[PDB]
């Protein structure tokens, strides 16, 4: 197709590539921040009820 | 012909991207007349299609190919899209098994096939010689042991093969009757000539397990 | 313009590939941090009931 179509789809295409590894990379490592929490007081919970 | 297809030996590195996971291509087989209609459409059929993608990477007289690189995730609206304008998608990503497994398909047939055809014609070759040595084996027993049966003795009989031309058999095969016959028979004879295969009597077989017209003397013919 | 068009978004894809593997490093880290710094508070709260005990 003309030249004109080609350059709108190919600014439009690489915008999707990036936003799509964004926002994954952004529910990744959130996930992150909660896990460390949750394992981190189950691992200290844990022990201090046996040292008790 | 496009309709189970899928192509492996034209492959390229950008005709055919996959290599993470963004990325992948369609293929679509597109009717002769519709191959305006996909350069045009290509770009509409979903968001995010890539651009200036649609070229044929082959041709036959029926079918043009085209690739179309997209996202994957649009890869379900571009199919369905297609098939509106009446295009029939033909799908092949660039994984790597897939263009190797194809490819050996066609390989692995060949050398099967060939394998094969050369043993098979050395094999029926072979066996056409044993089974030819073994078919005069039982004829020639055939013939001894009914001979006992008809004349008696002496166990010490007269026997030979004679070599007709092809079509005289029927005037050899009379000549025999009239001289011989009486031997065997001076009533049950009658005059007779060459060899009819049938099914529809049992009659004129000669041969000793089903009723068939009884010969005067032990002739056997033999046709190749 | 078939080799422009794919060029262009296969720089991208390295580079976004790339993000998201840094995302997965992030993640990965976060669960041993959340070992390391449990192991940290453990420990203090052990010599703290021995020192309770000590002087009992």
């Amino acid at each position: 197709l003309t030249p004109n179509q080609v350059n709108d789809e190919l600014n439009k295409m690489q915008a999707f590539i990036r936003k799509e590894a964004e926002e994954k990379a952004k529910e990744i490592q959130l996930k992150a921040d909660q896990e460390y929490e949750i394992e981190k007081t189950n691992i200290v919970r844990n022990e201090t009820n046996n040292i008790d | 012909d496009l309709s189970v297809r899928s192509l492996h030996d034209i492959v390229k590195p950008e005709d055919f991207v996959l290599n993470s996971e963004h990325l992948t291509t369609v293929l679509v087989a597109v009717p002769k007349s519709l191959k305006s209609d996909f350069e045009k459409s290509y770009e509409t059929l979903s968001k995010n299609v890539v651009p200036a993608s649609a070229s044929v990477i082959a041709e036959d007289a029926e079918y043009v190919l085209f690739n179309v690189h997209l996202f994957k995730k649009n890869v379900q609206e571009f199919t369905t899209a297609a098939r509106e304008k009446k295009f029939i998608p033909r799908e092949f990503n660039y994984s790597e098994e897939l263009i190797d497994q194809l490819k050996k398909e066609h390989d692995s047939a060949a050398s099967l096939e060939q394998s094969l055809r050369v043993q098979l014609v050395r094999l029926a070759k072979t066996a056409y010689v044993d089974v030819f040595i073994n078919w005069f084996h039982i004829k020639a027993l055939r013939v001894y042991v009914e001979s006992v049966l008809r004349y008696g003795l002496p166990p010490h009989f007269n026997i030979k093969i004679i070599a007709v031309p092809p079509k005289n058999l029927s005037k050899c095969k009379s000549e025999l009757i009239d001289a011989f016959g009486f031997l065997g028979g001076n009533a049950f004879m009658k005059d007779k000539k060459g060899k009819i295969n049938k099914q529809d009597t049992s009659l004129h077989q000669y041969a000793s397990l089903v009723d068939t017209e009884y010969e005067p003397f032990v002739m056997y013919i033999i046709n190749l | 313009s078939q080799k422009n068009g794919i060029a262009t978004l296969l720089q991208a894809e390295k580079e976004a590939h790339e993000i998201v593997s840094k995302a997965r490093k992030y993640r990965q880290d976060k669960l041993k941090q959340a070992k390391t710094d449990a192991a940290k508070e453990i420990d203090s709260y052990k010599i703290q009931k021995d020192k309770e005990l000590k002087e009992f």
